[PDB]
């Protein structure tokens, strides 16, 4: 799988890591 | 419907009598489009629920 | 000046058929990898454009319109184009444009010029000392002030052997009374009478004249050893524009790499 | 106003806060200096031969005149109401001198005091219908004045002319100086006087005893647009000297923006004056002064977010910048 | 049939060239140095030769 107007992006709770060891 | 796109082009060349006019078709028209992109996003959160 | 040329003979409206050439530049902002549609008036692709010559028994000088714009493509070698003429009415009436390059800077004179029937600018004093020096065009023109000279270069006029490496390309339009100038030089291997490869136009000059033209022109660097000079080996092409809008396809370095017709 | 603890009740509404996070507001970064630079520019623009010349042109065979690369002062001629009419309703008067235009075309003429009025963008007259019309993306006003002392004459002012018939309709920014006769009637009159065809070239009979309606005025219509290309003439602004590293509002002819001014490591063209991006904003500026090309980032971004307990265990609260590096801060 | 708090009566003269020049937001002769009307101006004139 594959701008600075207001408009932000927000990083998710739970991270890369941590869904591969669930 | 305004005379230009840019805020700062209607501020430093025409005067506030008629600055409040084509501000006006400026704030109507960009909030129609924030209007369409939140509920657009209300839909497709729908899906993925 | 009031006796036509001996070379007089009517042509046939031959065509060929242009492929892709004839995008150019159509604002000032720069792009880097992007993908943008601008309509504007430009060339349209695959289409008909009109093939001329010029020879020492045949020489194609018509008075052709103004209207759809002109795409201009000449490939020389020893640089027998001289420059153009611009006018509406061609005499003293009104406003009328010419260009003569005299190899050290083009010259830009819009005034009111009396045009002869036919003019010429022809290359003589084969002994020594040529220089390309200014002469049957015009006889007065006075009651104006539109004066404009270039930046010096040196251009050269010599006879070289080989392939027809100088390509030059044009692009005459006035909107909004600005004539813009493109230009781009480029060489080439000729085949058959007609160029390939893609290469985009860059602006020249842009003057705020404001003057409404309808015909042009174009002067030819003749020789001899009014009726007793002889044109040389020279080959023209004349097209027209269309306002169409284009696809620019940028690259990473910030130029026209390839564009589709819409 | 005074802590985060109780800005957020402004906010939630509420005296009993419930833990968690709550947004609040977001960051704004002043700048500190105004950053302005115009080329260098020290000719005066000919206004001596437009207002203060002793004859004028005609409204039937005007010609525009053309004015550029100079500075204008437009606080001796707008400032002081010596002139009879001066309405404008595109461009604001009190501040053509921070604002820069390419070129302004004049047209240096007089009329009577009938015909100074109807001359408007898209309103018709006796000027508007076979002299002279103004299109819609006219930018700028006019610059009239009585002037029934000095060119009306005793026996008549016939220096002057003007039309009266025109068989068809203007279009914008024209000029019509044919001596062709007007056709009214049926019979064909070919330019011979007779009968329902009359000579449309007509002088003034300028009177200092005349009414106020047909009193002459000198006028001139200036016609400039306004930020629709790289400009040379505008008034007596004073350079600021190039600061780096900080953002400010900069303003390098019109070109008004606020972010940080580094260095460029692209390729650019001679015959380009700035870089937009897919979005439309303005990436590269031109220096018109030194060989230099700068890039835009701008600043004031990120948001304010308060974690805190309840309320009625602690007070004691903290302060979450969101997506900002606050080695800044 | 509807009335208001305070009626500020404000007096003073003009020519005839000037009756145009006062209005709210109009920059003017008598605008600049001497009397202007803001934007919330709430009211009208009254005057004779």
């Amino acid at each position: 799988v594959t701008k600075f107007n207001g408009l932000t992006v927000l990083p998710p709770l739970l991270t890369d890591e941590m869904i591969a060891q669930y | 419907g305004a005379i230009s796109s840019v805020l700062n082009d209607i501020l430093s060349r025409l005067d506030p009598p008629e600055a409040e006019v084509q501000i006006d078709r400026l704030i109507t028209g960009r909030l129609q489009s924030l209007q369409t992109y939140v509920t657009q996003q209300l839909i497709r959160a729908a899906e993925i629920r | 000046q009031c006796v036509n040329l001996r070379t007089r003979t009517q042509l046939p409206p031959a065509y060929t058929n242009s492929f892709t050439r004839g995008v150019y530049y159509p604002d000032k902002v720069f792009r880097s990898s992007v993908l943008h549609s601008t309509q504007d008036l430009f060339l349209p692709f695959f289409s008909n454009v009109t093939w001329f010559h010029a020879i020492h028994k045949r020489f194609d000088n018509p008075v052709l319109p103004f209207n759809d714009g002109v795409y201009f493509a000449s490939t020389e070698k020893s640089n027998i184009i001289r420059g153009w003429i611009f006018g509406t009415t061609l005499d003293s009436k009104t406003q009328s444009l010419l260009i003569v390059n005299n190899a050290t800077n083009v010259v830009i004179k819009v005034c009111e010029f009396q045009f002869c029937n036919d003019p010429f600018l022809g290359v003589y004093y084969h002994k020594n000392n040529k220089s390309w020096m200014e002469s049957g065009v015009y006889s007065s023109a006075n009651n104006c002030t539109f004066e404009y000279v270039s930046q010096p270069f040196l251009m050269d006029l010599e006879g070289k052997q080989g392939n027809f490496k100088n390509l030059r390309e044009f692009v005459f339009k006035n909107i909004d009374g600005y004539f813009k100038i493109y230009s781009k030089h480029t060489p080439i291997n000729l085949v058959r009478d007609l160029p390939q490869g893609f290469s985009a136009l860059e602006p020249l000059v842009d003057l705020p004249i404001g003057i409404n033209i309808t015909r042009f022109q174009t002067l030819l660097a003749l020789h001899r050893s009014s009726s007793g000079w002889t044109a040389g080996a020279a080959a023209y092409y004349v097209g027209y524009l269309q306002p169409r809008t284009f696809l620019l396809k940028y690259n990473e370095n910030g130029t026209i790499t390839d564009a589709v017709d819409c | 106003a005074l802590d985060p603890l109780s800005e957020t009740k402004c906010t939630l509404k509420s005296f009993t806060v419930e833990k968690g996070i709550y947004q609040t507001s977001n960051f704004r970064v002043q700048p500190t200096e105004s950053i302005v630079r115009f080329p260098n520019i020290t000719n005066l623009c000919p206004f001596g031969e437009v207002f203060n010349a002793t004859r004028f042109a005609s409204v039937y065979a005007w010609n525009r005149k053309r004015i550029s690369n100079c500075v204008a002062d437009y606080s001796v001629l707008y400032n002081s109401a010596s002139f009879s009419t001066f309405k404008c309703y595109g461009v604001s008067p009190t501040k053509l001198n921070d604002l820069c235009f390419t070129n302004v075309y004049a047209d240096s003429f007089v009329i009577r005091g009938d015909e100074v009025r109807q001359i408007a963008p898209g309103q018709t007259g006796k000027i508007a219908d076979y002299n002279y019309k103004l299109p819609d993306d006219f930018t700028g006003c006019v610059i009239a004045w009585n002037s029934n002392n000095l060119d009306s004459k005793v026996g008549g002012n016939y220096n002057y002319r003007y039309r009266l018939f025109r068989k068809s309709n203007l279009k914008p920014f024209e000029r019509d100086i044919s001596t062709e006769i007007y056709q009214a009637g049926s019979k064909p009159c070919n330019g011979v006087e007779g009968f329902n065809c009359y000579f449309p070239l007509q002088s003034y009979g300028f009177q200092p005893t005349n009414g106020v309606g047909y009193q002459p005025y000198r006028v001139v219509v200036l016609s400039f647009e306004l930020l629709h290309a790289p400009a040379t003439v505008c008034g007596p602004k004073k350079s600021t000297n190039l600061v780096k590293n900080k953002c400010v509002n900069f303003n390098f002819n019109g070109l008004t923006g606020t972010g940080v001014l580094t260095e460029s490591n692209k390729k650019f063209l001679p015959f380009q004056q700035f870089g937009r991006d897919i979005a439309d904003t303005t990436d590269a500026v031109r220096d018109p002064q030194t060989l230099e090309i700068l890039d835009i980032t701008p600043c004031s971004f990120g948001g304010v977010s308060v974690i805190t307990p309840g309320t009625n265990t602690s007070n004691q609260v903290a302060v979450l910048y969101q997506g900002v590096n606050c080695t800044e801060v």
